[PDB]
DNA sequence: ACCGTCATGATCATATTATTACGCCAGACAGGG
DNA sequence: CCCTGTCTGGCGTCCTCTCACCTATGATCATGACGGT
RNA sequence: UUUGAUUUGGUGAGAGG
């Protein structure tokens, strides 16, 4: 279901901007999880270009130049 | 006959039903409750005496001392209301209490105390109520609002359906005490019976029945009947009453008297019961399998062994029968446990019980209350006697005992406040009866189960909580000191009492700030039945059913006036005729319809007495005697409307206005509006603003005079008489002699309230509306208030409206207004803003208010005087200086020589920086009033001494004029007495006037009266001396103020806001609208007479938003103005009074059987000219709510004027000058300006201040802030492909500080470019997550 | 309430009628003012489950996609195929309904001209590409989404479709509320699916399968009606037959579950003993 | 920070940290003094509950409180909830160069432009006006320009009509549900104090004119002006994204 | 008029108790056929 | 040991505007006013 | 070895859309 599916994501900021932050931050902390940003709300949190709209060319460039 | 202000402008009144009970005093809830609270009340209850006699006498911890109670008394307040609102104090009265200390001796607490002491003691300050029904807490006029909560008593609810997911309903029985521990009996899906106390852990219910010292044999004696088995020579015969066998299938062939009655495999019919009870069958025969599961009642013991044969509440087997049969028992008592009739709920409950006696039950109850501690029999007895059975911790009120006896079908409604054994046993009996299928559950929203608290009861409860804290303190101190040496003011202290009552009146959830911008808004905020607050529900949790109108709100709580939004139906408003019962419920009037005739006696019914009887509807036709003219009449029996016969009715409603409230009974043609639009119309009629010259409603309901006079904005005459001196400040009434006291000679002075600030920044003015030499009657208006006119209620103004689409400028809901409206200065409302400036006390020294100010020149300081404060009258702009104040210097550059002060200049060389505190802008105004308050000790400057001399001079002149005016009335009394009995016609005015007593006159009533007037005169002399000394003391003294403030300067700006595109106007039916274009005069659609229409609405809002009442209001307003134009035509031609009398009489008859029936033949040729002087701007018409003016009456009144019958005039155009096809509707609608203006919402920000913890802009308008680019807007920009717009929308424009300074340099240099960076609030997120044990980082 | 409000608004409502009206309108205001919270929280949950999904390819390179048919509840055909397959790219190439023709190719966007050439040929159902069958890792390819919907063309490489989709489902949350036998209507041809049947003694084709779908196909080829016929019903008609408009074609008794057979013969009571297994209840009012 | 007065309105975290440090100092002193077992067990237990109350308050039994009965807000309550950092300061931010006022109709507009008042226009475009004033040469330092627009002389309105001309703004109605609730217009200056909004566009915003309010936002940088003109312009949103139906239907 | 006594205001660490009245809806837990 | 009531936690709409209200105390040196010589 | 204007926090109640 949609709230169990958005809280079970491979990106803990996406699952922490949404409902309960305690459960998700302890699960991510004891798992040692890492957030390869790669979505819209991680980049709205961290303050950069959205990887969808005009910023999709910027993220193509950055993903190409690694 | 009519009162003299009702011969000024007598309102035309349609309406058919002759009234029998007039509208009561609309503020009776507040005033009657608080009069019930604070008054010397004998016989114990109610009031403060209930608290002082329930918490006292405080007896000590076995020290034989006792602090008992005598009486109480409130002294006068030190400050009256006006000085209290000006200065800022509470409006309180000191509560003196006479307490007594007695101290008993040793070995005889029934012996003599050695010493008593009775004395006066100070405790608390309770705030009094003003005559308007409001409180003044800290200079701001506040209202405590009535609460609607659950009635104390038993309550049998049914948890229907939802539990256990199998449809098996539960039943709980919540006992709701007024003060103490709750008690919930309930069931479970195993059909066991479970008690709980205050929502704690759950126990089986009969554990409390053992706690009341019941043995198990007695419990089964109570909760079941008995079945008798007699062992008489054959198969253990049975006593049988066949009523238990109603529908049961027997296991054998029941025969008796040698006759087969019942066959095996069949059930016992009702006629077989009739056979067995007709033949009087007693003993029948049972098999050995019949008592295989019968449950024994009491214990049987064997006499030989001394053991127990079978325990109580146990099923019987073969061996148990074999044991008790050979022990000598012939009688066997069992229980009847049926499927439908009587379940064994008590029996299964006792089988779940582990306990066996009183002690174990008390131990288990003591253990579920306080978990995990050693119980002791004394502690368990003390706890269970202090839960329910003590006068201290448990108290149903009289309301609680009434509901608890009524819902258990008792007789006496009087009982103790504590419970007993019979009470809990009757609760369990009624719960088992509801589970058995007979009897009904009780709904919650039924208004026989919703009590109304008010100001008096809630203040009593908060005062009682203060008293139980202070009895903790007095029980501490009384037995821990030396006696006798102390007095009962060293023990009791006034801090918790005053803290409790000051916290309740100061900040509660029900002691709220009065919405005061309108007389209607006052008188409908004081009448409010809020469901929220302490003890009630909350907005974001509940619910569905409580937000819905129950069938018993009819005539108690208004169905259509409630705030839409998050709390609909919780902020209910009480109706017009709805009183409050003795206990606290709602009651409403009715007319006792005896068998044929509607008797005109009123008779108050509550919410549960209404259900049993049958009530006729309000507007039922009756022919002059009371006989109902139909033979089917619409009534309502038990919450359900229907059609009943002519003479099975028992009550009729009083008047047809009683379902609605006073907010929504000033709406004309309410029965034509759909209920949503009537709701929005009543709410916006509450939200109006007072204009400059309020006019009148042409189409009212006649309810305006009750709302105006029964509020407190007009100056109602106390004693009638003759006016002597009218002024814009004061009004002097000379009291008539047939209304007048013998002593205290008496001519009254009304000091009006001129231009001062309301709470909503409106302008609460009072204008005198009486002439000079004019008679006034007792109970009559003298000075109109805000939004009043001649004692009526004029909220907005009435304007010429047309319904037509006009070139798109009224597209959705907009309104288009001619410039003729703004030229006449007719919506030009007057607002007043209060600007405060304090002189605080900081380091490097105090502040300066003087005008020797750095960094400023002539152009600023020309508008200040020689001491900083702006003049009274100086018309300022947005951003000038009102009060000059200098201290801001901070620490720009640290003083080189530490604290070098005495060297260069005197004190210092302006520190390091200087900037005279200059103010903002956005508002104009004219400074009308300046207050200066000085903390005592501080040097008064020259303007504070100017204000002190000014107010000394004003108060000196005012008290001297009090003495002169009352002395003039006293000398007029002396002249009136000396007309007869030794009259001197020439000798009276030869001597000075102060000696009118020693003239020739014997010992009569007249020399006695002159001696009494000499007593009054010398009293006025010495009283004037002492009061002028006290008033000089009040002006000359300082005022207690904030910690570390020198002086407070308050300045009142008086803005005059006119009208502009963007304001919100609305009628009285829900037709809202932003006024969209202020056209010139020429563009308006005019008609074939010449007059332009003022406002062009939009027709398309009528068929969807179904408010068809505004079109009938428009047509009847045009009829009213047609009559007014014909009066203006018959008066402008200077016609004699005969033709005016003819036409006014024809315009006042005009209808069916109506109530008005006036005649002008008793107005005597001078009042008719003045009545026509008041009717020439239109004729006011009353239209009551549900008994209004029908269509044919509007047509007949439009035929009296020469207007067209259909109401529609053909209208030309202003632009083209050619006719609009299909003639349009014009008329007058009474439209209101609302105080949602457009130069209070408009705001703009380039770059202002920034918040401190997260570097983002501030929020709001007063703080110069930016609009929240919220989360859904971020989603809406992700939904496009806009990526750079969102990046600068949440990095550059908002948060990143180096990013935004780079941005500002780049914008002022022309390079549109952003250097992004990181949000600083994300670094705040890193510090808050990192401040836990969590290690968040940024890789690479 | 059994007594209506016989008075409109041009005539006056009296007191009781307005009070019943206020019942009906207070319920509506409470429903909107409490419905808006669930509508907003639904939009929040939807844009946070979507949140990631960005059009990131141009073709996933598949041949799978859902089978868009017109939807039919049992009345007249509710939502036509042109509403469901407008602007969505076909999965395999749609055969023209005559015989084996390449009417449209296998990767064409179906705009209005293609949908009109679908409606002229009366095309049955289109196998079209759906977003749930997209093979793209971490995103949705440009063909399996479909038309842009506010642009006439296909979705561009980049445009966030999860957020516009979540907003478009949750945005109408305010307008939504919060709190015998078969009679044919038109006149066409019968077809049966999921059917295993047998002819009874009288002739009415009874069905030995519970899950049988009774379709009414017209003379053109498209499916115009559909119904569900229970196990053991009396069908007045048969397979492939032509009927008249309004003629009853189905009959059953839902209160009596039929235990009808396939063959004939005699009846024996196997493990049916009166006293323990079955019971004797002779009827009262009939005698049989 | 102190509020208006002479006292400091202290935060809740300072109460939490100050209690943990008070208890930790007490526990160090008791382990210095060699108190018995039950004293240091209560002391360490009070420290455990103090730390557990600092981190996530109220997850243990009934939460501690300072004033008056309301519990005080801890670190986890600075993160979680509707008013934490995610939902209140990182997903939604307060925004400079933004404005807000009551809307009204103005049916003379073309549907790519909206009316915008002169007072709001001179406040939202202060840096562009400063840059324009510094380009002409009328003034010198920045102060002079801020005095000029604080006085509002006769020459800054031509400057304002030369910064408006081709510069779109984002109008936004306050409950934005779908993407058609943020649309970009070109301003046309209004004598008045109310945003004039083209009527057809109202059916997209669900905006009637019964007292509604809208916010204006300014695209600062150049890529944002181009995104407002090329993606978010009101001429570009004529079909609703939920379906194929036109959203500029005449109402 | 100077010297001594009662009174009254600054600075400063000490550390937590006597109400109840939402409605689902998952998720984990002791109980028992 | 697989169902099962029962208990515990965790949600519950965005944007805006106005107003008022904000912990007690328990102990002492030193200043400050009052009275005798 | 001497250039600087800078900052108004939780709680609860009520209204508009
Ligand atoms: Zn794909």
């Amino acid at each position: 279901g949609i709230t169990k599916a958005s809280l079970a994501t491979e990106s803990f900021i996406s699952a922490a901007s949404f409902q309960e932050t305690t459960r998700v931050l302890t699960e991510a902390a004891v798992a040692g999880k890492r957030d390869e940003l790669r979505g819209l709300k991680e980049n709205v949190i961290v303050g950069r270009l959205i990887p969808a709209g005009t910023g999709y060319a910027y993220h193509q460039d950055r993903m190409r130049r690694r | 006959v009519y009162s003299y202000t009702e011969k000024k402008r007598i309102r035309k009144d349609f309406g058919k039903r002759p009234q029998v009970l007039d509208v009561p005093y609309l503020l009776s809830i507040q005033l009657d409750s608080f009069q019930k609270f604070i008054e010397q009340d004998p016989e114990g209850q109610y009031g403060l005496e209930a608290a002082f006699r329930s918490v006292f006498p405080i007896q000590s911890y076995s020290g034989n001392s006792e602090l008992q109670y005598v009486s109480y008394r409130l002294g006068e307040p030190v400050f009256d209301v006006q000085e209290c609102q000006i200065r800022g104090v509470t409006y309180s009265a000191p509560l003196r209490v006479k307490l007594r200390l007695v101290i008993y001796e040793r070995e005889a607490p029934e012996g003599t105390v050695k010493d008593i002491k009775e004395q006066e003691v100070y405790m608390g300050e309770i705030p009094l109520m003003t005559d308007n029904g409001t409180f003044v807490i800290n200079g701001t006029e506040r209202v405590i609002v009535s609460q609607l909560h659950r009635s104390p008593g038993v309550f049998f609810d049914s948890d229907k359906g939802k539990t256990h997911s199998s449809g098996k309903v539960l039943y709980n029985a919540r006992i709701i005490p007024y003060r103490g521990s709750w008690l919930d009996f309930e069931f479970d899906p195993k059909d066991n019976l479970f008690v709980r106390i205050d929502r704690r852990r759950k126990l089986p219910a009969t554990i409390i029945l053992r706690a009341l010292n019941y043995t198990t044999e007695q419990i089964l004696d109570l909760f079941f009947e008995k079945v008798i088995f007699e062992i008489r020579d054959n198969k253990l015969q049975m006593e049988l009453v066949p009523e238990r066998l109603r529908g049961e299938t027997a296991s054998f062939d029941i025969e008796a008297n040698g006759k087969v009655y019942v066959e095996k495999g069949r059930r016992i019919t009702a006629r077989h019961i009739r056979q067995l009870e007709k033949d009087d069958v007693k003993l029948i025969e049972v098999p050995v399998e019949y008592i295989a599961g019968k449950v024994v009642a009491k214990d049987y013991i064997d006499e030989s062994t001394g053991e127990l044969i079978c325990a109580a509440n146990m099923e019987l087997s073969l061996d148990l029968l074999a044991k008790l049969s050979q022990s000598g028992h012939k009688r066997i008592e069992t229980l009847f446990t049926n499927d439908l009739d009587h379940g064994p709920y008590i029996s299964e409950t006792l089988r779940v019980d582990p306990t066996n006696d009183r002690l174990s039950a008390l131990v288990e109850i003591y253990r579920m209350m306080r978990p995990g501690e050693p119980p002791t029999r004394e502690a368990a007895e003390s706890l269970f006697e202090n839960l329910f059975f003590s006068e201290d911790r448990y108290d149903l009120s009289a309301v609680g005992r009434m509901k608890f006896n009524r819902s258990l079908l008792r007789e006496e409604i009087e009982g103790s406040g504590i419970l007993s054994k019979d009470d809990i046993i009757d609760v369990m009996k009624k719960l088992i009866d509801i589970r058995n299928g007979k009897g009904e559950v009780d709904d919650i929203d039924h208004l026989g189960n919703r009590r109304i608290r008010s100001v008096g009861e809630m203040a009593e409860n908060q005062f009682r909580v203060g008293l139980v804290r202070v009895e903790r303190a007095v029980k501490e101190r009384l037995s821990l000191g030396d006696l006798d040496t102390l007095m009962p003011q060293d023990m009791i202290n006034a801090k918790p009492i005053s803290a409790a009552v000051k916290e309740f009146f100061g900040s509660s959830q029900l002691s709220q700030f009065m919405d005061q911008n309108n007389p209607l808004s006052e008188i409908t905020h004081k009448r409010r039945i809020s469901a929220l607050g302490p003890g009630g529900l909350t907005r974001e949790r509940a619910g569905f059913e409580v937000r819905d109108v129950h069938p018993t709100h009819y005539g108690r709580v208004c169905p259509i006036e409630t705030p839409e939004g998050p709390n609909i139906g919780l902020i209910n408003s009480l109706s017009v005729y709805a009183q409050t019962n003795e206990y606290g419920f709602l009651e409403t009037p009715y007319r006792k319809v005896t068998d044929g005739v509607v008797t005109d006696e009123i008779h108050y019914l509550s919410a549960i007495e209404e259900g049993n009887y049958v009530i006729a509807q309000a507007n039922s036709n009756l022919d002059e005697e009371g006989h109902f003219v139909e033979d089917l009449v619409t009534c309502r029996s038990k919450g359900e409307s229907s059609l009943f016969s002519r003479d099975q009715v028992d009550y009729m409603d009083v008047s047809t206005q009683q379902v609605v409230s006073v907010g929504a009974s000033l709406i004309p043609f309410l029965e034509h509006d759909d209920a949503n639009r009537a709701l929005m119309g009543a709410n916006m009629q509450r939200q109006a603003v007072p204009t400059l010259r309020a006019d009148k409603p042409l189409v009212g309901t006649g309810m305006e005079r009750a709302v105006a006079v029964d509020s407190g904005v007009t100056a109602v005459a106390k004693r009638g008489g003759v006016v002597q001196y009218v002024d814009a400040s004061r009004i002097v009434i000379k009291v008539n002699e047939d209304e007048m006291y013998p002593g205290e000679a008496g001519i009254d002075i009304y000091n009006l309230t001129k231009y001062t600030r309301s709470n909503q920044n409106t302008c609460i003015n009072q204008m005198p509306c009486v002439s000079l030499g004019e008679p006034v009657e007792r109970g009559d208006v003298l000075a109109d208030g805000p939004s009043t006119d001649l004692g009526e209620l004029a909220l907005g103004q009435n304007m010429r409206v047309a319904f037509m689409p006009w070139n798109g400028y009224n597209f959705e809901d907009s309104i288009l207004v001619s410039e003729r409206v703004v030229q006449e200065d007719r919506f030009t409302t007057i607002h007043i803003q209060e600007l405060a400036c304090v002189s605080r006390d900081t380091k490097l020294g105090p502040e300066e208010i003087t005008a020797d100010i750095p960094n400023v020149g002539e152009a600023a300081l020309s508008k200040l005087d020689e001491s900083g404060i702006v003049y009274i009258g100086a018309e300022v702009t947005g951003g000038d200086i009102l009060v000059g104040k200098v201290t801001p210097k901070g620490e720009t550059q640290l003083t080189p020589e530490e604290k070098l002060l005495r060297a260069i200049f005197g004190e210092k060389a302006s520190d390091v920086k200087d900037s005279s505190l200059r103010v903002p802008n956005g508002v104009s105004g004219t400074v009308i009033d300046v207050q200066v308050f000085t903390r005592d000790g501080v040097e008064k400057d020259k303007r504070a001494l100017e204000i002190e001399e000014m107010q000394l001079k004003q108060a000196k002149k005012d008290l001297s004029e009090e003495l002169q005016i009352l002395e003039a009335g006293l000398f007029s009394r002396i002249r009136a007495v000396l007309v007869a009995g030794g009259v001197e016609a020439e000798k009276l005015d030869k001597l000075p006037r102060d000696r009118w007593l020693e003239l020739g006159l014997t010992d009569e009533e007249k020399q006695n009266q002159l001696e009494q007037l000499a007593e009054q005169y010398d009293e006025l002399k010495h009283e004037f001396e002492k009061k002028l000394e006290a008033k000089r003391r009040k002006i000359t003294q300082g005022d207690d103020l904030a910690p570390g403030v020198l002086k407070i300067v308050k300045v009142y700006l008086a803005v005059k806001r006119r009208i502009q595109p963007g304001d919100k106007m609305a009628g009285r039916h829900g037709n809202k609208g932003v006024i969209s274009k202020i056209n010139p005069i020429e563009d308006m659609p005019y008609d074939e007479n010449g007059t332009p229409v003022d406002i062009v609405l939009n027709p398309l809002g009528v068929p969807s938003r179904m408010n068809i009442g505004q079109i009938l209001e428009t047509h009847l307003g045009m009829a009213a103005k047609g009559i007014g134009d014909k009066i203006n035509a018959m008066l402008k031609q200077q016609q004699e009074v005969a033709k005016l009398r003819e036409f006014i009489q024809r315009a006042y008859d005009l209808g069916a059987d109506v109530r008005q029936k006036v005649d002008l033949s008793t107005f005597s040729d001078e009042e008719v000219m003045r009545l026509a002087e008041n009717l020439r701007k239109g004729m006011p018409i009353a239209t009551p709510v549900f008994d209004g003016a029908k269509e044919a009456e509007i047509k007949e009144l439009l035929k009296l004027g020469d207007l067209p019958t259909s109401g529609q005039i053909r209208l030309y155009d202003g632009r083209t000058g050619e006719q609009f096809e299909r003639p349009v509707t014009v008329g007058y609608m009474y439209m209101l300006k609302l105080n949602h203006l457009v130069d209070d919402k408009m705001h703009a920000r380039s770059t202002g201040s920034y918040s401190l913890v997260t570097q983002q802009p501030l929020g709001g308008k007063a703080q110069f802030g930016g609009q929240r680019f919220g989360e859904m807007e971020v989603w809406a920009l992700e939904a496009y492909g806009a990526a750079y717009t969102l990046q600068e929308m949440l990095t550059v424009k908002s948060d990143d500080v180096n990013g935004r300074t780079k941005m500002y340099k780049n914008i002022v240099d022309g390079n549109h470019q952003m250097e992004p960076g990181m949000p600083e609030s994300f670094n705040v997120l890193l510090k808050e997550i990192r401040s836990l044990g969590i290690n968040i980082e940024l890789e690479d | 309430i059994e007594t209506p409000i016989t008075a409109n608004f041009r005539e006056g409502l009296n007191v009781l009628q307005y009070f019943i009206s206020t019942h009906g309108a207070r319920k509506g205001l409470a429903d909107t003012a409490l419905k808006t919270a669930n509508s907003g929280y639904l939009t929040r949950r939807l844009v946070d489950v979507a949140q990631d999904l960005v059009v990131t390819e141009d073709d996933c390179g598949t041949h799978e996609g859902i089978m868009m048919t017109p939807v039919i509840e049992g009345g007249d055909v509710k939502e036509p195929l042109r509403d469901r397959v407008l602007g969505r790219v076909t999965a395999e190439d749609v055969l023209k309904p005559g015989t084996a023709d390449i009417l449209v190719p296998r990767n064409t966007l179906l705009h209005e001209q293609w949908c009109d050439l679908l409606e002229e040929n009366s095309v049955d159902a289109v196998k079209v590409r759906s977003v749930v069958s997209c093979d793209t890792d971490f995103g949705v390819c440009a063909h399996c989404y479909g038309r842009d919907l506010a642009r006439g063309h296909i979705i561009n490489k980049g445009e966030a479709i999860g957020v516009i989709a979540a907003q478009s489902i949750g945005e109408p949350g305010t307008q939504l509320t919060m709190r015998s036998s078969i009679q044919v209507k038109n006149k066409g041809s019968i077809k049966l699916s999921n059917v295993k049947s047998v002819v009874n003694s009288s002739g009415k084709l009874v069905i030995t399968s519970r899950n049988t779908e009774l379709k009414l196909i017209d003379e053109f080829g498209r499916t115009k009606e559909s119904y569900k016929v229970p196990y053991g019903a009396v069908l007045a008609k048969g397979d492939g037959e032509q009927v008249a408009g309004g003629e009853t074609v189905a009959n059953w008794d839902p209160h009596t579950m039929p235990v009808i057979t396939e063959v004939s013969g005699f009846v024996r009571f196997t493990d049916m003993i009166d006293g323990q297994t079955i019971t004797r209840q002779t009827d009262e009012l009939t005698g049989l | 920070v102190p509020l208006d007065g002479g006292r400091f309105a202290t935060s809740d975290l300072n109460d939490l940290y100050r209690r943990v440090i008070n208890r930790n100092n007490r526990l160090k002193r008791l382990l210095d003094l060699a108190a018995p077992d039950i004293i240091v067990r209560n002391e360490k237990r009070m420290l455990q509950e103090a730390v557990d109350a600092l981190l996530d308050n109220g997850r243990r039994g009934r939460a501690i409180t300072g004033s008056n009965k309301r519990p005080l807000k801890s670190l986890a309550d600075m993160i979680k909830g509707k008013q934490g950092r995610f939902r209140q300061n990182l997903l939604g931010k307060r925004v400079d160069y933004s404005g807000r006022s009551v809307i009204t109709v103005g049916p003379y507009l073309r549907l790519h432009q909206c009316g915008l008042p002169k007072k709001m226009a001179l406040e939202l475009f202060k840096p562009f006006i400063y840059g324009k004033l510094e380009l002409r040469g009328l003034a010198t330092t920045i102060k002079a320009a801020k005095k000029m627009v604080e006085r509002e002389e006769a020459v800054v309105w031509d400057i304002l009509d030369e910064v408006i001309r081709e510069h779109p703004v984002l109008l936004n109605r306050a409950p934005t549900l779908h993407r058609l609730g943020i649309q970009a217009f070109e301003p046309v200056l209004i004598e008045g104090k109310a945003i004039q909004l083209h009527p057809l566009v109202c059916a997209a915003y669900n905006a009637d004119f019964d007292g509604d309010q809208m916010a204006v936002h300014v695209p600062l940088t150049l890529e944002a002006q181009l995104e407002a003109r090329a993606l978010m312009m009101s001429t570009n949103n004529i079909l609703s994204p939920a379906n194929g139906e036109p959203i500029i239907v005449p109402s």
